[PDB]
Protein backbone atom coordinates (compact mmCIF):
# COMPACT_ATOMS: atom_id res chain seq x y z
CA UNK A 1 0.00 0.00 0.00
CA UNK A 2 1.24 3.55 0.12
CA UNK A 3 2.79 5.25 2.28
CA UNK A 4 1.57 4.90 6.23
CA UNK A 5 1.92 6.85 9.64
CA UNK A 6 1.85 5.52 12.82
CA UNK A 7 1.01 8.94 14.65
CA UNK A 8 -2.21 7.79 16.09
CA UNK A 9 -3.75 5.29 18.26
CA UNK A 10 -5.75 2.30 16.14
CA UNK A 11 -9.55 3.44 17.80
CA UNK A 12 -11.31 1.04 15.38
CA UNK A 13 -11.04 -2.49 17.02
CA UNK A 14 -14.49 -3.98 17.64
CA UNK A 15 -14.97 -2.35 20.71
CA UNK A 16 -14.40 1.32 21.96
CA UNK A 17 -13.63 -0.40 25.24
CA UNK A 18 -14.91 -0.49 28.51
CA UNK A 19 -16.01 2.76 31.00
CA UNK A 20 -16.15 2.01 34.24
CA UNK A 21 -17.46 4.69 36.38
CA UNK A 22 -17.01 4.50 40.37
CA UNK A 23 -19.51 6.87 41.99
CA UNK A 24 -19.26 7.38 45.88
CA UNK A 25 -22.03 9.27 47.27
CA UNK A 26 -22.49 7.97 50.81
CA UNK A 27 -19.83 7.30 53.11
CA UNK A 28 -19.35 5.60 56.43
CA UNK A 29 -19.67 7.20 59.36
CA UNK A 30 -16.82 6.33 61.42
CA UNK A 31 -15.10 7.77 58.25
CA UNK A 32 -16.45 11.65 58.67
CA UNK A 33 -16.42 11.78 55.60
CA UNK A 34 -19.64 13.73 53.92
CA UNK A 35 -21.95 12.88 51.26
CA UNK A 36 -20.90 13.93 47.54
CA UNK A 37 -24.44 15.87 46.84
CA UNK A 38 -24.53 16.43 43.27
CA UNK A 39 -22.26 13.41 42.22
CA UNK A 40 -24.91 11.67 40.85
CA UNK A 41 -25.48 14.31 38.21
CA UNK A 42 -22.00 13.44 37.62
CA UNK A 43 -22.14 10.28 37.15
CA UNK A 44 -25.48 10.42 34.74
CA UNK A 45 -23.77 12.90 32.52
CA UNK A 46 -20.59 10.89 32.11
CA UNK A 47 -22.47 7.39 31.33
CA UNK A 48 -24.31 9.31 28.56
CA UNK A 49 -21.27 11.15 27.28
CA UNK A 50 -19.46 7.85 27.17
CA UNK A 51 -22.28 6.24 25.53
CA UNK A 52 -22.37 7.86 23.04
CA UNK A 53 -18.43 7.73 22.36
CA UNK A 54 -19.37 4.02 21.97
CA UNK A 55 -17.83 3.04 24.93
CA UNK A 56 -19.57 -0.17 27.63
CA UNK A 57 -20.46 1.73 30.34
CA UNK A 58 -20.79 0.04 33.54
CA UNK A 59 -21.38 2.42 36.70
CA UNK A 60 -20.67 1.58 40.65
CA UNK A 61 -22.33 3.51 43.46
CA UNK A 62 -20.46 3.65 46.62
CA UNK A 63 -17.44 1.28 46.52
CA UNK A 64 -15.20 0.30 49.91
CA UNK A 65 -11.88 0.10 49.05
CA UNK A 66 -12.01 -3.45 49.01
CA UNK A 67 -14.87 -3.30 46.58
CA UNK A 68 -12.59 -1.01 44.33
CA UNK A 69 -9.58 -2.68 44.65
CA UNK A 70 -11.33 -6.34 43.38
CA UNK A 71 -13.29 -4.55 41.03
CA UNK A 72 -10.22 -3.28 39.61
CA UNK A 73 -7.97 -6.45 39.56
CA UNK A 74 -11.14 -8.59 38.04
CA UNK A 75 -11.38 -5.84 35.44
CA UNK A 76 -7.80 -5.81 34.20
CA UNK A 77 -8.08 -9.67 34.11
CA UNK A 78 -10.71 -9.85 31.58
CA UNK A 79 -9.79 -10.09 27.88
CA UNK A 80 -9.57 -6.83 26.65
CA UNK A 81 -7.99 -7.50 22.99
CA UNK A 82 -11.40 -6.58 20.93
CA UNK A 83 -10.90 -3.48 22.61
CA UNK A 84 -9.77 -0.11 22.00
CA UNK A 85 -9.17 1.44 25.01
CA UNK A 86 -9.72 1.62 29.08
CA UNK A 87 -11.47 4.85 30.78
CA UNK A 88 -11.65 4.61 34.90
CA UNK A 89 -13.45 7.47 36.14
CA UNK A 90 -13.23 7.89 39.86
CA UNK A 91 -15.88 10.40 41.34
CA UNK A 92 -14.62 10.51 45.10
CA UNK A 93 -13.00 12.77 48.01
CA UNK A 94 -9.48 12.49 47.76
CA UNK A 95 -6.19 13.85 48.91
CA UNK A 96 -2.39 14.12 47.04
CA UNK A 97 -2.25 10.45 45.43
CA UNK A 98 -5.43 9.33 46.84
CA UNK A 99 -9.22 8.03 46.64
CA UNK A 100 -11.97 7.19 49.11
CA UNK A 101 -13.50 4.14 49.17
CA UNK A 102 -16.65 4.53 51.10
CA UNK A 103 -14.78 3.43 54.05
CA UNK A 104 -11.29 4.84 53.62
CA UNK A 105 -8.30 5.75 51.67
CA UNK A 106 -7.02 3.72 48.27
CA UNK A 107 -3.60 5.06 46.51
CA UNK A 108 -4.06 5.81 42.84
CA UNK A 109 -1.05 3.70 42.73
CA UNK A 110 -2.64 0.64 43.23
CA UNK A 111 -5.37 1.24 40.90
CA UNK A 112 -3.47 2.09 37.83
CA UNK A 113 -0.78 -0.43 38.73
CA UNK A 114 -3.14 -3.31 37.47
CA UNK A 115 -3.55 -1.88 34.13
CA UNK A 116 0.51 -1.61 33.37
CA UNK A 117 1.91 -3.08 30.29
CA UNK A 118 3.24 -5.76 31.90
CA UNK A 119 0.13 -6.34 34.14
CA UNK A 120 -2.61 -6.45 31.53
CA UNK A 121 -1.68 -7.44 28.22
CA UNK A 122 -4.29 -7.08 26.20
CA UNK A 123 -4.38 -3.50 27.28
CA UNK A 124 -0.49 -2.83 26.37
CA UNK A 125 0.02 -0.65 23.72
CA UNK A 126 -4.05 1.33 23.97
CA UNK A 127 -4.67 4.37 26.24
CA UNK A 128 -5.70 3.56 29.51
CA UNK A 129 -7.90 6.56 30.33
CA UNK A 130 -7.95 7.72 34.25
CA UNK A 131 -10.27 10.67 35.02
CA UNK A 132 -10.40 11.73 38.52
CA UNK A 133 -13.02 13.96 40.13
CA UNK A 134 -11.33 14.21 43.84
CA UNK A 135 -9.20 16.26 45.92
CA UNK A 136 -5.37 16.91 45.74
CA UNK A 137 -5.29 18.39 48.89
CA UNK A 138 -6.40 21.54 50.64
CA UNK A 139 -4.93 24.27 48.27
CA UNK A 140 -7.37 26.92 47.49
CA UNK A 141 -6.78 29.00 44.18
CA UNK A 142 -7.31 32.59 44.70
CA UNK A 143 -7.47 33.35 41.37
CA UNK A 144 -6.57 37.00 39.49
CA UNK A 145 -8.70 39.40 37.85
CA UNK B 1 11.67 -3.36 21.63
CA UNK B 2 9.89 -2.88 24.77
CA UNK B 3 7.65 -0.36 25.67
CA UNK B 4 7.68 0.97 29.21
CA UNK B 5 5.16 -0.09 31.91
CA UNK B 6 4.01 3.73 33.05
CA UNK B 7 3.04 4.36 29.07
CA UNK B 8 -0.29 5.00 27.17
CA UNK B 9 -1.54 6.26 30.25
CA UNK B 10 -3.86 9.67 30.82
CA UNK B 11 -4.67 11.15 34.09
CA UNK B 12 -7.19 13.98 33.35
CA UNK B 13 -7.21 15.19 36.71
CA UNK B 14 -10.08 17.48 37.75
CA UNK B 15 -7.63 19.96 39.66
CA UNK B 16 -3.69 20.76 40.08
CA UNK B 17 -1.55 19.00 42.61
CA UNK B 18 -1.78 19.76 46.32
CA UNK B 19 -5.51 21.57 45.21
CA UNK B 20 -9.03 21.46 46.53
CA UNK B 21 -11.59 20.56 43.78
CA UNK B 22 -15.01 21.62 43.77
CA UNK B 23 -18.28 19.92 43.07
CA UNK B 24 -21.81 21.82 43.15
CA UNK B 25 -24.43 20.69 44.89
CA UNK B 26 -27.11 21.13 42.24
CA UNK B 27 -25.24 21.03 39.20
CA UNK B 28 -22.16 18.52 39.55
CA UNK B 29 -18.52 18.86 39.85
CA UNK B 30 -16.75 21.74 37.56
CA UNK B 31 -14.59 19.46 35.70
CA UNK B 32 -17.05 16.74 35.24
CA UNK B 33 -19.29 19.09 34.02
CA UNK B 34 -17.12 20.63 31.85
CA UNK B 35 -15.20 17.57 30.22
CA UNK B 36 -18.88 16.41 29.15
CA UNK B 37 -19.43 19.57 27.68
CA UNK B 38 -16.33 19.21 26.00
CA UNK B 39 -16.60 15.54 24.64
CA UNK B 40 -19.93 15.94 23.48
CA UNK B 41 -19.38 19.55 21.23
CA UNK B 42 -15.83 17.96 20.06
CA UNK B 43 -15.25 13.71 20.39
CA UNK B 44 -15.89 13.82 16.17
CA UNK B 45 -13.59 16.84 15.77
CA UNK B 46 -10.67 17.27 17.94
CA UNK B 47 -7.86 15.52 19.35
CA UNK B 48 -8.22 14.41 23.12
CA UNK B 49 -5.53 16.52 24.43
CA UNK B 50 -6.79 19.33 22.55
CA UNK B 51 -10.89 18.71 24.00
CA UNK B 52 -8.65 18.45 27.55
CA UNK B 53 -7.29 21.91 26.99
CA UNK B 54 -11.07 23.47 25.83
CA UNK B 55 -12.00 21.61 29.24
CA UNK B 56 -9.46 23.54 31.09
CA UNK B 57 -10.39 26.33 29.71
CA UNK B 58 -14.21 26.51 30.49
CA UNK B 59 -13.10 25.34 34.30
CA UNK B 60 -10.78 28.26 34.32
CA UNK B 61 -13.08 30.64 33.00
CA UNK B 62 -16.99 29.90 33.77
CA UNK B 63 -16.90 28.73 37.60
CA UNK B 64 -15.80 30.72 40.75
CA UNK B 65 -16.82 29.74 43.98
CA UNK B 66 -19.79 30.99 46.35
CA UNK B 67 -19.48 30.73 49.80
CA UNK B 68 -20.51 32.46 52.84
CA UNK B 69 -16.82 31.47 54.56
CA UNK B 70 -14.67 33.98 53.31
CA UNK B 71 -12.11 31.12 53.76
CA UNK B 72 -13.68 29.28 51.01
CA UNK B 73 -15.60 32.15 48.67
CA UNK B 74 -14.29 33.38 45.15
CA UNK B 75 -12.06 30.71 44.48
CA UNK B 76 -11.15 28.92 40.76
CA UNK B 77 -9.58 26.02 39.79
CA UNK B 78 -7.85 24.89 36.94
CA UNK B 79 -7.38 20.90 35.57
CA UNK B 80 -4.61 19.21 35.31
CA UNK B 81 -3.77 17.22 32.02
CA UNK B 82 -0.95 13.97 32.76
CA UNK B 83 0.03 12.73 29.77
CA UNK B 84 2.04 9.05 29.45
CA UNK B 85 0.28 8.46 25.97
CA UNK B 86 2.70 7.97 23.07
CA UNK B 87 0.18 8.65 19.84
CA UNK B 88 -2.85 10.94 19.26
CA UNK B 89 -6.60 10.28 20.63
CA UNK B 90 -9.22 10.46 18.36
CA UNK B 91 -12.45 8.67 19.73
CA UNK B 92 -13.43 8.43 16.37
CA UNK B 93 -12.18 6.61 13.44
CA UNK B 94 -12.05 5.65 9.36
CA UNK C 1 -20.63 25.03 46.23
CA UNK C 2 -18.63 22.26 48.27
CA UNK C 3 -15.37 20.98 48.40
CA UNK C 4 -13.97 16.94 47.27
NA1 LIG D 1 -18.59 13.67 41.28
NA1 LIG E 1 2.47 0.36 29.33
NA1 LIG F 1 -1.61 -2.35 29.58
NA1 LIG G 1 0.80 0.33 27.15
NA1 LIG H 1 -9.82 26.66 44.69
NA1 LIG I 1 -7.61 16.85 33.13
NA1 LIG J 1 -8.54 15.47 40.89
NA1 LIG K 1 -14.38 19.83 39.66
NA1 LIG L 1 -8.72 19.03 31.51
NA1 LIG M 1 -12.27 28.34 38.13
NA1 LIG N 1 -0.59 13.01 24.87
Amino acid sequence: SGISLDNSYKMDYPEMGLCIIINNKNFHKSTGMTSRSGTDVDAANLRETFRNLKYEVRNKNDLTREEIVELMRDVSKEDHSKRSSFVCVLLSHGEEGIIFGTNGPVDLKKITNFFRGDRCRSLTGKPKLFIIQACRGTELDCGIE
Amino acid sequence: HKIPVEADFLYAYSTAPGYYSWRNSKDGSWFIQSLCAMLKQYADKLEFMHILTRVNRKVADEFESFSFDATFHAKKQIPCIVSMLTKELYFYHH
Amino acid sequence: DEVD
